[PDB]
Formats: C-alpha cells, sequence, structure tokens
C-alpha cells in the first residue's frame, strides 16, 4: 500500500510456496475460502468502492507543518528568556522527533520478530543491533533528566559527558 | 397443575423507569449523532496530504485530516 | 462533549512528530548516517573550561 | 404569557450573559499583548497583500 | 479563562433571585452548561502551556482537575437536595452559595500564574468548607472536625507564606513561567533545607501524609453529602498539585530530603489499608481509603520521574470520582437507616439490586481492576517506583491485596447476607440516587477510553 | 428451634444428645446399612448396660469418659444433611426470602396487578391490628410481676383472641419462595 | 427440582409406614393419636431412634430441643407440615 513509505518500513520479498496436491482428497480449506470471498470480499469491495468514489466526488487537502530552525540554548544568554523560550521549544520538539524515531526502530524489530517465525533469533540480528545503537543513543541524551527536564540540563549534562570523554582520551594517550 | 403462588419481591418499578429513562434520553443525543459522524464519513471526509505549493500560507484548521477535527 | 474530546484536533502534534521521525529516518538510512546521534549539540559550539589541572 | 414569564424566567438569561462578557474580556485582554505579532523568529512571516496582522 | 469565571460569579445573583421553589433546577442547568465550556481547556498542546493573559495560564495538569472541578458541582447539587428538605429558602441559598464561591476559587487556584496568588486561593478554600462543615452537620463533633481542618492546615501553610516572600525576595519573580525558565540548583545547606521543609510540609498536610493525617476522618464523617464529596474529590488534590509546580525549585535537595516522607507513605498505605479491614463506619472506612491512596500519589510525586507524573495525574482524577461514588452510596444508606454503621442494614441487594450494581461498580473501581484509569495510575506509579527501587514491589504488592480486601469487606457486609429484620423504613430507590450515581460511574469508562486526557503534561 | 430453651440440661437429656451424635457418626463411619445396623445394635446394647443404676456421682462420672471417648473417635468429616447448619445447601435460598412489608411500597399500577391478594393483605392488616391492641394487654396481665423467667409465650384464652406476637410468626416468607 | 408437592396425607402415611416397619411396636395397637411412653411402652431411647428413623426418611433433621417433646405421630406430622410449609 502507498499509504505508507516500503523504505521506512521494510519488509522482505514474502516468497511463498505452491499448492501440491498429493492425494484426490478435495481438501475444505479452498471450498471454505471461495465460499468466503463470494459472501464476504465481494460485498466489502462493492461497499469501498462506493464509498471511495463518494469521496473521489469531493476532495481537499491537508498540509505538513514546518518548522523553521531556530537558535539552541548553547548560544542564549545567561537571563535572555525569549531566546531561552525558542531553544526550549525547539529542543522539545526535538525531543518528541527522537521518541517517535525510537518508535519506528521498535516496530521494526517487532515485525521481524513475528515474521522470521523459529529462526528468529539469527534472522533479525539487523533489527536488534539497529535497536541497540538507537536505544544507546537515546539513553544517552535523555536519561535521569526527571520530570522536570529542560534543554538546559540536557546541556549540562553533555558538557559533564564530553568532560569525562576529554579527561578519559587525555589519561590514556598520556599513558 | 393450579399450584400457582405469589412471590413476594421488592417494586422493579422504579429501577426499570430509571433504565429506561436514562437510555431514552442517552439515546435521544447519540443517534443523530452517530448518523451524522456516518454521513460526513461517507461524503466529506478523509483529506489526503499534499505538498504546499510555493507562495501559498495555509490557515491553521487546514492542518488535520478528519473534516470534524478541521 | 464526549464526541467534542474525541474529535479534538491534533496540538499535540502526533502524526507531525510521525512525519518528522519519518523523513529523518529515510534521510539517515540512505546517506548513510547512524541514525540518532548521542550529542543533543554539536561539540564545536560548547567552549568547555580548561582544567589544566 | 410574555411580560408575566419574564419576572419568572428573567433570571435564566444572567449565566449565559456572563459567558459572552467573559469571552469579550479574553479577547479584550489578548489585544493588549500583541508586542511580538509576527516578530517570533519561528513564525516570522511576510504579510498576504490584504493582511494587516498575522493573528487577532 | 474569564469566560468560565465570569458565568461561575454569575451564578450568585441567579441563586439569590431565582424563586423560592425553582434554585435547584437552575443551578443544576446552570452548573451543567458551565461544565461544558471547560471541556474546550482539555484541548492542549505539548508545547509549553495555554498562556491566556498574565495571571491565568492552563495546562494539562491543571485541565483535567478543572473540568472535575466544575462537573462536581452538580452532582453536589443532587446529593444536597435531598436532606435539606425542611430548610428556609435563605438558608439553602446560603448553602447554594457557599458551595458556588467554593467552585470559584479552585478554578482560580487551578489556574494561578503566580505563587502568591496561588496561594491566597489555595487558603479562601478554607472558609466557605470550614462553613458549610460546621453549620449544616449532623452531630455535636462537627465544631472539633472543622477546627482541626482549620488548624492543621493553617500551622502546615504558614510557613509556606514566609518560605514564597523569601524566595520573591531573593530570586525576584514568583511567575511560574520565570521560576521554570531561571531555576538554580539548591545547596545542601541547613537554611535549604528549613526552605525545603517549608515549601513541601503545606501540601504535605493537605493530601494528607501518614501522620499528619489525623483530621481527615473527622472533617469526612462530620460534613454532610456536598462537603464529603468535594473534599474528597478536589480539596486533596490541591496538596499534589501544589507539590508538583514547586518541587521544580526544590532540587537537587529533593533527592535526600524525600527518604523520610517516601517511608512515612510507604507505610503509611499499609497502616491505613489495615485500618480499613476494622471499622465499623462507612464514612471513616472510605476516607482511611483515601488515605492510602493520597500517600500512594505522595510516594509518585516524590519519586519525581515522568511516569511517576503521569500515574499520579491519573490517580488524582480516578480517586476524586470513586470516592465521590463511595460517598454518595453510603449517604444514600445513611438518609435511609440514620446510623452510619455498617453491621446494623445488611443484605440491601435483595431489597435495593440497582443500587446494589452500583456498588459492586463503585467498589471494582476503588479495587484498581484493569482497564480502568485506577489502575493506569497505580501501575505506572508502581513501574516508577520499582525502577527507583526493586524492593517497593512487596508494600506496592501487600497495599494492593489489602486494598481488594476491604473493598470486597465493604461490599459483602452491605449488601450480601441476610437483611436486618427490624428495619422496615427501606423504600425504592429514588431517580435521583440512580442518576448521581450514574454520572459518577460513566464519565471513568469514558476517560479509559482516552487515558491520555488524564496524563498530565509529561505525557 | 421453634421450642424455648431452658435454664439448663438435665443428665437424662444430655445422655440422650451424646446417643444421638454417637449414633449418627457410627453411621457415618459405617457407610454400608446392614454393618451400621449390627454396630448401632452393639451400641445400644454397651449404652444400656448402666440404665438403671442409681446415684448421681457414678452417673456424673460416666457420660464424661464417654464424650473423651466420642471426641477421640468423632470422625472428622461427618454426614450432613443439605439443609442443616453445616450441609452444602445451608443458606441456599436465604436470598430469595423477602420480607411481606415490602409489598406496601409497589406501585399502583404493580399493584393493579394481583388485586384479590392485596385484598386479602389489607383484610390480614386491619386482623393484626385489632390483635395487636388485644394482646398488648394480654400480655400485660399475663406476665409475672418483675419481668419474664422464661421466652415461653402463652396462648390465647378468648374466642376472637389471637396468640400473642404472632404477626412474624405466621408471616414467614417461605421455606423456598423461588 | 422436580419435586411432588407432599402433602398431609402423605407425611402421614409416610410416619406410619416408617412406625409399622419397626418391629418393637404392634401394628395393630398404634393409632395416629397413640402416645410413645404409655400407649406404646416405649423407652426414651426408642423415642430418639424413632426421631433418626423419621430424619432418614424425610431426609431433614430436626434440632434435639425439639425432638425430645414429640411424643406422638400426629404431633410428629404436624411438626413436618410446619416446618416444610405444607398447605393440605
Ligand atoms: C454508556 C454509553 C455512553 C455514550 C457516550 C457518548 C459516546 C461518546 C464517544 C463518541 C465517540 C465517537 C467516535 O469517536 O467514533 C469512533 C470512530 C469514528 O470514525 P472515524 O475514526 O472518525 O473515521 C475513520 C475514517 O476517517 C473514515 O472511515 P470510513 O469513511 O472508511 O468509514 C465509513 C463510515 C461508514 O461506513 C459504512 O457505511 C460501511 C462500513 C461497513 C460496510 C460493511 C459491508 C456492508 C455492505 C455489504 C452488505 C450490503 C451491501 C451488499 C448487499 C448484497 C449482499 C449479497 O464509517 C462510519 O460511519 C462509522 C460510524 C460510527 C458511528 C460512531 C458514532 C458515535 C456516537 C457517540 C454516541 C453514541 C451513543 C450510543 C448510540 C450510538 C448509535 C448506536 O468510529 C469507530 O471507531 C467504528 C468502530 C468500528 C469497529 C470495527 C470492529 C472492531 C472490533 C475489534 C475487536 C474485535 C475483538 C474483540
Ligand atoms: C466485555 C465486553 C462487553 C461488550 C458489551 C457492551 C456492554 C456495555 C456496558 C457499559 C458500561 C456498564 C455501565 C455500568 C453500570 C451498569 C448499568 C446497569 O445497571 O445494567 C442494567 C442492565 C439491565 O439489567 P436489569 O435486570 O434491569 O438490572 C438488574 C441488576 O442490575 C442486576 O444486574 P447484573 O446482575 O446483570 O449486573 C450488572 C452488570 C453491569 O455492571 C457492571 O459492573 C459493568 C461494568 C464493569 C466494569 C467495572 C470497572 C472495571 C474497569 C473497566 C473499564 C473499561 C470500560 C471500557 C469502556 C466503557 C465505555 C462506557 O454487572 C456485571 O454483569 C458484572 C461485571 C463484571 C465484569 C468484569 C470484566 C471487566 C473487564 C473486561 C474488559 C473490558 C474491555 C475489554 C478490553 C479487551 C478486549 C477489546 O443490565 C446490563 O445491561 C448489564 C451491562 C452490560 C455488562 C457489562 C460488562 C462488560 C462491559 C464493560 C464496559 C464495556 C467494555 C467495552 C469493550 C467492548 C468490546
Ligand atoms: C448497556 C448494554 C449494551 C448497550 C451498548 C452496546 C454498544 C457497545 C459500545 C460501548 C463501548 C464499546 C467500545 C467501543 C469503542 C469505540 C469508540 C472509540 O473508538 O472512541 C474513543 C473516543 O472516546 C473519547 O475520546 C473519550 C470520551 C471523552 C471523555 C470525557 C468525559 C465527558 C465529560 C464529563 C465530565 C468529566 C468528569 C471527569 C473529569 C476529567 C477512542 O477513539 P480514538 O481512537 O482515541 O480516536 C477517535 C477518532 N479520531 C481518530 C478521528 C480522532
Ligand atoms: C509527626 C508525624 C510526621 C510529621 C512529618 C515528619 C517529617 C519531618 C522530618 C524532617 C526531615 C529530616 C530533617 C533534616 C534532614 C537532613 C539530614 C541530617 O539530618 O542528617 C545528618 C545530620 O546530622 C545530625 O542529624 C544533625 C541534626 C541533629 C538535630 C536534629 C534533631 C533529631 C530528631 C528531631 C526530630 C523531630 C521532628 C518533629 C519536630 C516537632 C547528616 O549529617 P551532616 O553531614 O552533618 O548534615 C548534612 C546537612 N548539611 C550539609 C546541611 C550540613
Ligand atoms: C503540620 C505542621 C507542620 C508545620 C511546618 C513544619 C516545618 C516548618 C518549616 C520550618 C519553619 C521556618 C521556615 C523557613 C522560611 C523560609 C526562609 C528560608 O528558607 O531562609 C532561611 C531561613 O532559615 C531559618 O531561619 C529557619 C529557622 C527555623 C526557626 C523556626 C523553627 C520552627 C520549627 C522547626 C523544626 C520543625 C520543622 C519540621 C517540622 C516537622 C513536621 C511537624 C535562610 O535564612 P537567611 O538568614 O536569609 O540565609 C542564610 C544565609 N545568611
Ligand atoms: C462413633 C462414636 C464413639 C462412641 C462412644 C460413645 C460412648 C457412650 C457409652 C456411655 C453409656 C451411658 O449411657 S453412660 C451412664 C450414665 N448414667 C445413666 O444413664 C443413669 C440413668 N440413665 C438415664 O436416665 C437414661 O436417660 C436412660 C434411662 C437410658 C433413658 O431414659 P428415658 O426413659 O428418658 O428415655
Amino acid at each position: 500500500p502507498d499509504s505508507w513509505d516500503k523504505d521506512v518500513y521494510p519488509e522482505p520479498p514474502r516468497r511463498t510456496p505452491a499448492p501440491a496436491p498429493q492425494t484426490s482428497l478435495p481438501n475444505p480449506v479452498t471450498y471454505l475460502t471461495k465460499i468466503f470471498d463470494l459472501l464476504v470480499d465481494r460485498p466489502v469491495t462493492l461497499a469501498r468502492e462506493f464509498i471511495e468514489q463518494q469521496h473521489a466526488k469531493n476532495r481537499y487537502y491537508y498540509y505538513h507543518r514546518e518548522f523553521r530552525r531556530v537558535p539552541d540554548i548553547t548560544e542564549c544568554e545567561e537571563k535572555d528568556i525569549l531566546c531561552m523560550f525558542e531553544a526550549e521549544m525547539q529542543w522539545r520538539r526535538d525531543y518528541k522527533v527522537d521518541q517517535e524515531i525510537v518508535n519506528i526502530i521498535q516496530e521494526r524489530l517487532k515485525a521481524c520478530q513475528q515474521r522470521e517465525g523459529e529462526s528468529y533469533r539469527q534472522n533479525c540480528a539487523k533489527e536488534l543491533e539497529q535497536f541497540t545503537q538507537v536505544s544507546k543513543a537515546f539513553q544517552d541524551r535523555y536519561s535521569d533528566l526527571g520530570a522536570h527536564y529542560s534543554a538546559r540540563k540536557c546541556l549540562a549534562k553533555q558538557k559533564q559527558r564530553m568532560l569525562a570523554e576529554r579527561k578519559a582520551a587525555k589519561e590514556a594517550a598520556a599513558a | 397443575h393450579g399450584k400457582r403462588l405469589f412471590i413476594i419481591k421488592p417494586s422493579g418499578f422504579y429501577d426499570r423507569r430509571f433504565l429506561k429513562l436514562m437510555r431514552f434520553y442517552i439515546l435521544l443525543t447519540g443517534i443523530p449523532v452517530a448518523i451524522g459522524i456516518t454521513l460526513v464519513n461517507v461524503f466529506i471526509g478523509e483529506a489526503e496530504l499534499a505538498d504546499i505549493p510555493e507562495g501559498y500560507v495555509p490557515e491553521h484548521w487546514e492542518y488535520f485530516k478528519h473534516p470534524i477535527s478541521r | 462533549g464526549s464526541t467534542f474530546v474525541a474529535y479534538l484536533p491534533d496540538y499535540r502534534m502526533q502524526e507531525w512528530a510521525r512525519r518528522e521521525a519519518e523523513r529523518l529516518v529515510k534521510y539517515r538510512e540512505a546517506n548513510g548516517l547512524p541514525l540518532m546521534e548521542s550529542n543533543c549539540f554539536d561539540p564545536n559550539k560548547i567552549q568547555l573550561p580548561e582544567d589544566e589541572d | 404569557n410574555v411580560l408575566q414569564i419574564v419576572r419568572d424566567h428573567w433570571v435564566h438569561i444572567l449565566v449565559p450573559v456572563g459567558f459572552v462578557f467573559g469571552c469579550y474580556l479574553d479577547r479584550r485582554s489578548d489585544e493588549k499583548l500583541t508586542a511580538f505579532r509576527n516578530k517570533s523568529l519561528l513564525f516570522k512571516r511576510e504579510l498576504r497583500p490584504n493582511e494587516e496582522v498575522t493573528w487577532k | 479563562m474569564l469566560k468560565i469565571i465570569i458565568p461561575t460569579t454569575m451564578l450568585l445573583p441567579m441563586t439569590w433571585m431565582s424563586k423560592h421553589n425553582m434554585i435547584w433546577i437552575n443551578a443544576t442547568v446552570h452548573s451543567l452548561l458551565i461544565s461544558l465550556i471547560s471541556l474546550s481547556l482539555l484541548n492542549q498542546l505539548g508545547e509549553n502551556s495555554l498562556n491566556f493573559s498574565l495571571t491565568f495560564f492552563s495546562d494539562s495538569l491543571s485541565a483535567p482537575l478543572l473540568v472535575l472541578t466544575t462537573w462536581l458541582l452538580p452532582l453536589m447539587l443532587m446529593a444536597s437536595q435531598s436532606h435539606l428538605s425542611k430548610e428556609t429558602t435563605t438558608r439553602k441559598k446560603l448553602y447554594i452559595t457557599m458551595l458556588i464561591l467554593l467552585q470559584l476559587f479552585l478554578i482560580m487556584t487551578f489556574t494561578a500564574t503566580e505563587l502568591i496568588l496561588f496561594y491566597i486561593l489555595f487558603e479562601a478554600t478554607l472558609v466557605p468548607t470550614l462553613i458549610i462543615i460546621t453549620r449544616w452537620g449532623n452531630q455535636t463533633e462537627r465544631l472539633n472536625a472543622g477546627l482541626y481542618f482549620l488548624f492543621y492546615t493553617l500551622a502546615g501553610s504558614l510557613p509556606l507564606l514566609v518560605a514564597l516572600v523569601y524566595i520573591q525576595n531573593t530570586t525576584g519573580s514568583l511567575n511560574f513561567l520565570i521560576i521554570h525558565y531561571w531555576s538554580h540548583p539548591l545547596s545542601n545547606s541547613w537554611s535549604n533545607i528549613f526552605m525545603w521543609l517549608a515549601c513541601i510540609m503545606a501540601f504535605m498536610v493537605k493530601m494528607p501524609l501518614y501522620g499528619l493525617h489525623l483530621w481527615l476522618p473527622k472533617a469526612h464523617v462530620e460534613a454532610p453529602i456536598a462537603g464529603s464529596m468535594v473534599l474528597a474529590a478536589v480539596l486533596l488534590k490541591l496538596g499534589g498539585y501544589g507539590m508538583m509546580r514547586i518541587t521544580t525549585i526544590l532540587n537537587p535537595l529533593t533527592n535526600y530530603m524525600a527518604y523520610p516522607f517516601l517511608m512515612l507513605s510507604m507505610w503509611g498505605m499499609i497502616m491505613t489499608s489495615s485500618i480499613c479491614l476494622r471499622q465499623t463506619d462507612l464514612k471513616s472506612l472510605i476516607a482511611y481509603s483515601s488515605v492510602s491512596h493520597m500517600a500512594l500519589v505522595i510516594v509518585a510525586i516524590m519519586i519525581q520521574t515522568p511516569w511517576s507524573f503521569m500515574g499520579a495525574t491519573a490517580l488524582m482524577i480516578a480517586h476524586g470520582l470513586t470516592s465521590s461514588m463511595l460517598f454518595c452510596l453510603a449517604n444514600t444508606n445513611y438518609e435511609r437507616v440514620h446510623s452510619r454503621t455498617m453491621i446494623l442494614a445488611r443484605g440491601l441487594q435483595t431489597l435495593l439490586p440497582l443500587m446494589a450494581t452500583w456498588w459492586l461498580v463503585a467498589s471494582l473501581t476503588n479495587l484498581a481492576l484493569p482497564p480502568s484509569i485506577n489502575l493506569i495510575g497505580e501501575l505506572f506509579i508502581i513501574t516508577a517506583s520499582f525502577s527507583w527501587s526493586n524492593i517497593t514491589i512487596i508494600l506496592m504488592g501487600m497495599n494492593m491485596m489489602i486494598t481488594a480486601l476491604y473493598s470486597l469487606y465493604m461490599l459483602i457486609t452491605t449488601q450480601r447476607g441476610k437483611y436486618t429484620h427490624h428495619i422496615n423504613n427501606i423504600k425504592p430507590s429514588f431517580t435521583r440516587e440512580n442518576a448521581l450515581m450514574a454520572l459518577h460511574i460513566l464519565p471513568l469508562l469514558l476517560l479509559t477510553l482516552n487515558p491520555k486526557m488524564i496524563l498530565g503534561p509529561l505525557y | 428451634a421453634f421450642s424455648a430453651p431452658a435454664a439448663y440440661l438435665t443428665h437424662q437429656q444430655k445422655v440422650l444428645r451424646l446417643y444421638k451424635r454417637a449414633l449418627r457418626h457410627l453411621e457415618s463411619w459405617c457407610v454400608h446399612r446392614d454393618k451400621y445396623r449390627y454396630f448401632a445394635c452393639l451400641m445400644r446394647a454397651r449404652f444400656d448396660e448402666h440404665k438403671n443404676e442409681k446415684d448421681m456421682v457414678k452417673a456424673t462420672q460416666l457420660l464424661r469418659q464417654a464424650e473423651e471417648e466420642f471426641w477421640y473417635g468423632q470422625h472428622p468429616q461427618p454426614y450432613i444433611f443439605p439443609e442443616s447448619p453445616g450441609g452444602t445447601s445451608y443458606e441456599r435460598y436465604e436470598c430469595y426470602k423477602v420480607p411481606e412489608w415490602c409489598l406496601d411500597d409497589w406501585h399502583p399500577s404493580e399493584k393493579a396487578m394481583y388485586p384479590d391478594y392485596f385484598a386479602k393483605r389489607e383484610q390480614w392488616k386491619r386482623l393484626r391490628r385489632e390483635s395487636w391492641e388485644r394482646e398488648v394487654k394480654q400480655l400485660q396481665e399475663e406476665t409475672p410481676p418483675g419481668g419474664p423467667r422464661t421466652e415461653a409465650l402463652p396462648p390465647a384464652r378468648k374466642e376472637g383472641d389471637l396468640p400473642p406476637l404472632w404477626w412474624h410468626i405466621v408471616t414467614r416468607p417461605r421455606e423456598r419462595p423461588m | 427440582s422436580d419435586a411432588p408437592p407432599l402433602t398431609l396425607e402423605a407425611i402421614k402415611d409416610r410416619v406410619l409406614y416408617v412406625l409399622k416397619l419397626y418391629d418393637k411396636i404392634d401394628p395393630e395397637k398404634l393409632s395416629v393419636n397413640s402416645h410413645f411412653m404409655k400407649d406404646l411402652g416405649l423407652d426414651s431411647l426408642d423415642q430418639v431412634e424413632i426421631i433418626m428413623a423419621m430424619e432418614d426418611e424425610f431426609g431433614f433433621e430436626i434440632p434435639d430441643i425439639d425432638a425430645e417433646k414429640l411424643m406422638c405421630p400426629q404431633e410428629i406430622v404436624d411438626y413436618i407440615a410446619d416446618k416444610k410449609d405444607v398447605y393440605e
């Protein structure tokens, strides 16, 4: 279905076997699915086509809202309230987008586990490893902020993380 | 056998009357709402996503999908 | 009022976040960028204080 | 009968009058916070040919 | 915000100019209309807030509380219509005036951009409730109950005024937005410790925190039905809302300051749940159940995590609705029996089946049966506490089991068994009481369909 | 149940009660009918040996070791009739018992149904209203001074009189109303 | 359930049947009103066994305080009818 992007939600080609009846006995599954088709799928398709033509009779559009980029908290003055407000709003929007990215990766992982069946432990290493990276990044950015989170606290956490990394690199190089 | 006896029990009139009244009013307003929602869904709604044409700025209610939300 | 609350427009911006995340993941997977980045702000713009201990 | 039921039903109009007055007062108080209209760095927009204010 | 405030103010002249036999109808109709207007506030944004003006703002933490406050008044009027039948018109109008003034104070309290205005209204709510308790109260202990309720609150909240004026003298502002944006850490100092205590104790005493909960059983048992409804539904949530608003400036002092209160709440939920098992009064049992729920809400607020805050908001709303319904059921029994004792009237399911159904649904909702929002808040807070420490699960499970135990005990003692023989004045339940229970219970099951409306700003 | 209790139980009543309990528990132990008949006859033979004993002290010493022997071998799961205070259906139908005064609160649309029943009920009400006023004075004059010594009530002695305190004994709902 | 509505005649017939199956008491001598101690010369233990036989026959059990003062078949039938709410 064109309603979603196939690249964002990848799927295997879904190769399926062909019916190879070994006996002369007529299986009931085919007869039941044929009668199901006749008694269910046809009226549903007709109703859907009627509703779709009624929708095509009246067509109108809606648009995705685009947001400009604004200066972030790292380039705001100590007591400047306007730039702090703008940076806080931008950071909150970025936080929501990051959460939804993690949601997309988790959906991919769940779909892989269900689809691969009994061989999921081997055939879903790629999704698991992507989720490992995304979870590590997300955890670094937002963990332990608390209920009253803000861009300033995230910046302080990043600052202390970079100080620790710089100290470790200096100690390792000067070892 | 004509052994029909009397069953002593509390009055079920007021409970049944309250239930009927509550159902009557709830349906009185819910049936028109359901009919209107169905008519709107079949005839009008479910807009489709588009790209903003250059030089055009949309109004605030044009960023939503369902007609009732708009 | 229940019907009104059911059909409230998205001022919390959920599907907007979905579309933003979808386009960002499309861009990053295609360009080889590793999805989300560990640092929320670019380190070039932070001036750390030199310790000299 | 008009001019008789009014003397007993005049009270009903009061809550509704209060609501419209409160809406008017909300808009009037809103009118005093326009110092940054079309000046936010996020929604800084050029006016339409027949537009004086981005929002009211 | 004035589109809600002005009609509530106009409720007073409408009530005082109403006919002697048309006060209840007009008050109920216009209160319901005001509630409909309040529904518009629920639409909320993921961004900062709904900043209407310099004086008032709305948020997804304040919006559900405002909606509940506006919705509660018609129910309180319906409950009060019965026992005030033999009252003079002037005194009934005074009662309605007290209820309207309390609603107005609560509405202005929940918006309150500035903290001193919040304190002023948070204290202004104290007078109408006191008058309602000590004037239209049945027993002779209502005076002592009102004294307890007044003095506990005032002793708790007097240091809060000093703390607030000191904070404004130092920082320069008490507007919540500036306070949030210009927040600074608190150094571990004795002066900062006492400032933390002065900021916290006023809201702790009204939760009520275990050991400071003595006023609540007295006030709830001695109050009339409308007073009990409002006290259990809205007045208890003022402390939680204040703590959620004020814990932004108490960091990082809260990490170690919270332990005495966390231990008190975690043990006190068990204590009060066990107290509920041995109780001879319905109202006292419901009050102690409220104490347990609010102690668990205190734990949630003290943990100070996003899941904690969402669970606390959901549990506050659900507890308000459930406690109001339980108090209304107890009052329906009391107005028939005039005793307020569990063991006197027994086996009421045989005589009143629909009211027994209402009892069962209320007990199931208090028991936190999924997927009710009661369990949503309960489970979110339990998960947050488990992340805080894996050993909390024992206390949480004990509390859950005891809660189910006394809820079903209260249901079985009053509804099941054999009817009392000598009680023969148990008339069929009126349409008013049934409608009251229905209007209490249906919003809960409708809200469980849209839980995001009551999960607060951190959703 | 119906009979008023006495201030105490005599020796003979206690002996009968032990005999009944022992027979019931022996029947519970001995499922089969012929075995139960044999052991019940043997129990009766062992039981009536001390029938003719005369002095009170040895009689009181007996029945006591008998009760201890009964308690040692009392079959911790005896047979119980379903309607007994320990049976599987002791209070099964108590939820279907509705008092008679509940009919006084029926809606007139409900009382339109069953008109003869309500006419008879009104006649019963009139009878009770007169009989109670007679019964109060009858019980006042018949009771010993200083209060009753036992919870036994006297019957009616006049022609039109009814037994005192009869309304709530005659108008029991039923054993199985539904 | 499907339980037939037993009547006074059935109760009396069953009581007299069980009594006539009691070899200690002669069938001819006994009468609905025939007393136990004096008219038939039975012991009190015989009375309690008669009560137990009634209990096993009718499937319900009589309390001891009521049983110890049931001395004639007629009043036994009356007690059973009062307990089971028999009309006729
Ligand atoms: C009695 C015997 C049975 C008779 C009835 C039979 C029929 C059964 C139906 C009853 C329940 C069955 C479950 C069916 C659920 C379908 C409806 C559901 O889908 O709507 C919900 C919507 O419900 C509402 O959101 C919740 C109700 C609002 C609650 C507010 C309370 C009303 C105010 C009263 C005062 C408030 C007091 C409490 C203060 C907070 C969730 O919809 P959602 O997926 O999300 O999006 C809506 C569609 N969009 C996408 C276009 C937006
Ligand atoms: C009655 C029902 C319940 C009501 C509510 C009860 C809740 C109130 C309890 C208050 C919470 C604790 C208060 C202070 C906690 C700070 C931690 C401190 O007490 O521990 C040690 C403090 O050591 C000793 O405790 C010193 C204080 C001793 C005097 C206090 C009295 C002890 C019992 C009093 C309890 C009375 C409560 C009720 C009052 C009416 C730490 O040693 P130190 O590193 O040096 O100090 C660190 C703080 N600095 C950095 C600012 C210096
Ligand atoms: C249900 C009853 C509960 C009653 C409340 C209990 C707690 C009360 C809180 C303590 C009272 C004083 C509050 C402090 C007011 C805020 C001002 C502030 O924080 O500034 C501090 C002021 O701190 C103080 O002065 C505190 C002094 C305490 C005197 C009053 C004692 C009252 C009782 C204290 C013990 C009990 C507290 C906990 C009670 C537990 C619950 C019963 C620093 O002052 P500066 O000198 O300007 O700065 C220092 C650098 N130069
Ligand atoms: C399976 C359970 C275990 C079994 C263990 C039980 C052991 C029980 C054995 C004890 C035997 C005894 O009787 S203990 C002996 C106690 N003393 C007497 O019996 C003195 C006078 N007896 C009476 O008065 C009786 O009532 C009587 C005359 C029988 C009837 O009288 P009626 O004319 O008023 O029917």
